[PDB]
């Protein structure tokens, strides 16, 4: 016969298949996966920043300083929060945190955090500090929230106390105060002497006046009265003044915050770890250069986009058609 | 579709090393398989650019659209979840369709590449070869191992052979 | 001449045209429509589940049990609600439903619904039931909201009444109560004897205290006083206690709800029908396998996506080029 | 574009039954129209797969993004409507563009298919026929009704006829 | 040699390049830009409608009629608002505007606007008008907000005043009123005689009762008391009644509004101009037929979509491959 | 890709006036450059339709998704910004990808157009010319200035010249 030369293409031993718009399950020589399906299954640090586990405490009890909770005094920052949905500790004394939804959102993740003493606990005047069997500390001693001071009568007299805070930090500052509503007018007399006491809280943009709402609540622990805890973000250069003659949980510790609301409160019951990823889900940490993921719609950080899809194979090679 | 792959060249070559497109020859002195580094590398560069473009251009923020809510703000909680879900549905459809669309184009690109290679060889040989219509060319003259290379590297001259035909 | 064979393609008698990216109005042999344009023009059942028409009553009057409204006692479920925007019946007694926007949203569609008696209407103590000419029933007799009981003085005495509810249903339960604000301190004396009466409502997470806000309102029907109706979702295992000594519209009937907020409150004046579709719009029901629709942006259920577009024709056949 | 449909084959055939692509012959004994079930069915399968993919992949939730609001919560009501409208605008543009894009590709696919069929017949006949450049082939030898079928089914052998040419 | 004819294509002198999916920086003969990058750098009229600059006043002070602010009496419409973030004038008397966020949103842009006198300032009864050194006018004379009238005791007597408004305009009407909280019960006696005064505001859908919250606020200017300003949108055919015996900032001027919330409150410190565009950003006006823009995410009107991208070049010509 | 532009026709022609595709001739009486108004205008119409479609179909509302908020409603303010950002991210990716996709198709369209023009001329001449495989055709007979025009306007008849070949 004669000399001959032929043009051809690659064939391999592959079961690799892709779908095209015009055809299903087309054999190809090579392909890649677009969707990330692998994760750590743990809580990791997010881009170099460790989260904060709330232990046995709810966010509410943690943020007001429940003595049974681990203190947040040493915290500098957090990428996200880890909370047990059935946490035993919260507001140890029967009460509610006002507007806690917003606060949760703002404290989901903060890049700059530091507790600070707004007003000296003894600079208020002639009042005593109240502790309770409802808020015992790590020891067993009667105590109270770290961030608040329960002012009561001293020497059978409750004077009109008034202190103010000046935001000089240059950043936003979270302030907490509270109102105690006794079981009866008899108890507010026993605790604060003054009949029908009030608390007036004001900035230069708003002013709130609180009065007592006496009654018996179906409480927990030992008590049957009710506390309402409020909060406000004080902006740089702003000032907030507190004046009261009873039933007043005074501010002591506040928080200096910058770059906040950048996180998430995960309630997932997975384990914390030494790993570090750029994307954290409620199911595990993700570390991939892929831009899609079908693992968990609940994700935070520099993540691949979550999509509702099975694996997607991008063809790189050619149609794998077998040898003549 | 360009009719080459799984077309008139009805099968692929296992044992084609380090290439997608190539040549198979047979002269008096052997055989005879080699990839065409030129068209293969150019194709590799294109697929790489395509894959990188698809991935690198997604440089936005794609984590969840959600916030923290208490049990008394259910409506705003539901709207946030619905919006996050809707954004997710847009990306889901686009991801699936893009892969289907691009797989279509990738396969046809390969088909076009070997067809262009076949046409390139046919133009070289001109009347010095018979087109068998299966990707093969029957030479009308004898072809050195050197002669085969001049065909493979594009430098084959039909004038320096036209007479033995 | 010689024998010959030719290669060709299909041509037809079509005025069918499609647009391509490169060309407008290209003749093709066949094409399909992507957008659904046909609907029933009626209110249909949604995926096997019938809606609920509110008749001549607004949602507010329906949810508290306006005697002139048809009772919701027999309802088990609903896919969506149908409401007349100019409905004559609502809160028959001059008043407002607090946070009605949220409630409307949560009751737009519920998969599991059942009314239930939270607290026995006679288990409260020594009080009488108040009826009014403002809330007459189907007969013409003086009555009041079905879900609430208007407690008044009995034998010139209004005792401190206190009952509590325990959510044992395993599902979320909607509870309604109310505060009546008389025209003057004279009327609260006539109705409740006690000067400056109160109502205290509490769970283990929150507590509200209500006092009376006496004054003359520009009311309707006969009355000139004012009622405020509040509500709360009690979660499985939670309890809510009511204590009052006057001006208190006590809870009687609540609602056990599961899988809610899944609906819509349509106000469109179209007719209800025996048909059943997988997508309901404010203009009609849609039943199609197409994934797009340009009929109505207001749509609920397993719908095609609404898009702002005229009909879109997908080419299936080839370019219809006429015979040589 | 592949230059066949409305190109060198300048017109279509009415009375082409049960097919998109086909053959028209004429020997001493008649005429002579038949669809090519092979390339037609393969094309039908592709269009069907394309249409199904476009529709089946939209498996998300596409009803309105809205909630219930009273007359005192206008802002949140307006944001919900604006977001629903924005999501709608994304789907609107993608729907229109996809149809334009795919109609382009569908028409060109058909063009490619008949061009590949034409090339397929040309490769069969080789030197046994003259390519008239209009989709027709003039046979240099006589062709049975049986002979025409061997051309239509791909099994035509140019060696068993090359000499009458 | 022989006669010959050749087929070829265009080549040019271009450095013009585009990117394709398969290749970067491909030379082409011609291309167009998809993204608009040019703007006026000024505040322009938006589609024929001029905005409104708030001068030295915040929106709050402008909407209640701070005497130091330019009056909005002659305004007919506005496409958007221009506000200085550090505006010296606002609520001249120490106070807060309730729910100002919503109001800001609703007044960001209004197509039909006109101030109107709800109730005659002298038709209220036997009361005097109060002016203050905190709210001086353009002259230096003591005054007060234009939209409100500060009613005080006349001849040592503050009678129960009661007037009502009827929305007959056919459009939505914004109404403003206010409550003044004196520094002490002594001041409310000096100003209003009556001990524990009240204000009752009601429509046929809602009713609010206001009492005074006495106390000393850390105020500004001269004063140390506190004002709270409230508002409500009265719908066509609705009526709002005001009754009070002290501490009441009565409504005088309201606003008739149609097609509102269509704007934006820009705080950018750029200059206002005579130009007119169809798209206004916080950085300048945009006038282009292009559908994309990478200038500013903050944009209002008939705009190109903002995208996070460098310039995008659409190829029109062919690959520019140089001459043989 | 169709193998013409930067393919077998390895370079472009500067000094091709008022056209994208054209002809270059040489007979005994000169040279010899002219655009093909037919295929050029048709190509211009397509690019124009494409560009207009891309722009005209964006007829929705694309200004910011945002509202006015005070400093006490941070959460709803953040969700609004996140949603606006997310919608922006969808348009950003689609814009970039569409341009990459269409630039690919525009370039290949031009490649296809000149390839179809080349094939169109080859079909005219038939055996009356030698295909040099570089876009040029060597005529076997003499060609008037009139003859060149009949080739350019498609009306060249190979029968009225076949014999000088
Ligand atoms: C802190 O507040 C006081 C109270 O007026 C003020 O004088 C002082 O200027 C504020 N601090 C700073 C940093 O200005």
């Amino acid at each position: 016969i004669q000399d001959r030369i032929c043009v051809g293409y690659l064939s391999t031993n592959s079961s690799e298949r892709v779908d095209t718009l015009l055809e299903n399950g087309v054999p190809v020589t090579s392909s890649i996966d677009l969707i990330e399906t692998n994760h750590t299954g743990t809580y990791c640090s997010l881009n170099g920043v460790s989260p904060v586990h709330l232990g046995d405490c709810s966010f509410e009890g943690w943020i007001v300083g429940n003595p049974a909770c681990t203190s947040n005094f040493g915290i500098r920052e957090w990428s996200y929060l880890i909370e047990d949905p059935a946490a035993p500790h919260g507001l140890c004394y029967p009460g509610e945190l006002n507007n806690n939804g917003e606060l949760r959102h703002l404290f989901s993740g903060i890049r700059s955090f530091s507790r600070t003493e707004l007003i000296p606990p003894t600079s208020w005047g002639e009042v005593l500090d109240g502790t309770t069997s409802a808020c015992r500390d790590n020891t067993g001693t009667n105590s109270f929230y770290r961030n608040l001071v329960w002012f009561i009568k001293k020497n059978n007299r409750y004077p009109v106390i008034s202190k103010t805070y000046n935001n000089t930090t240059g950043r936003d500052v979270l302030v907490l105060w509270g109102i105690h509503h006794p079981v009866s007018v008899d108890e507010t007399k026993t605790l604060y002497v003054n009949s029908d006491p009030y608390t007036l809280v004001s900035t230069k943009s708003w002013s709130e006046k609180y009065k007592l709402e006496t009654g018996v609540r179906p409480g927990y622990n030992g008590q049957r009265s009710w506390m309402k805890i409020y909060w406000s973000l004080i902006h740089p250069g702003e000032m907030i003044t507190f004046e009261s003659n009873g039933g007043f949980l005074a501010p002591r510790y506040g928080y200096i915050i910058e770059e906040y609301g950048k996180g998430r409160i995960f309630q997932s019951r997975i384990r914390m770890s030494r790993c570090n990823t750029k994307c954290q889900t409620s199911v595990g940490g993700i570390n991939t250069n892929r831009t899609f993921q079908n693992i968990d719609k609940n994700a935070l950080g520099d993540c691949p986009k979550y999509i509702k899809s099975g694996q997607l194979k991008l063809a790189t090679g050619l149609r794998n058609v077998p040898a003549i | 579709l360009f009719g080459a792959i799984a077309g008139f060249i009805e099968g692929g070559w296992p044992g084609l090393i380090n290439g997608w497109y190539g040549f198979q020859h047979q002269n008096e002195q052997g055989t005879g398989i080699a990839a065409d580094k030129e068209s293969t590398q150019k194709a590799i560069d294109q697929i790489t650019t395509k894959i990188n473009n698809i991935i690198d251009k997604m440089n936005g923020n794609y984590d969840s659209i959600r916030g923290e809510f208490n049990q008394v703000e259910k409506r705003i909680n539901m709207l946030a979840d619905r919006i996050d879900d809707a954004v997710t549905d847009i990306w889901s459809y686009n991801a699936k369709l893009l892969v289907l669309l691009e797989n279509d184009k990738t396969l046809d690109m390969h088909d076009a590449n070997v067809k262009n290679l076949h046409e390139q060889v046919r133009r070289e040989l001109k009347d010095n070869a018979i087109d068998e219509g299966n990707g093969c060319f029957e030479l009308l003259h004898k072809c050195n191992d050197s002669c085969m290379e001049t065909i493979r590297n594009g430098t084959y001259d039909h004038t320096e052979y036209a007479e033995e035909s």
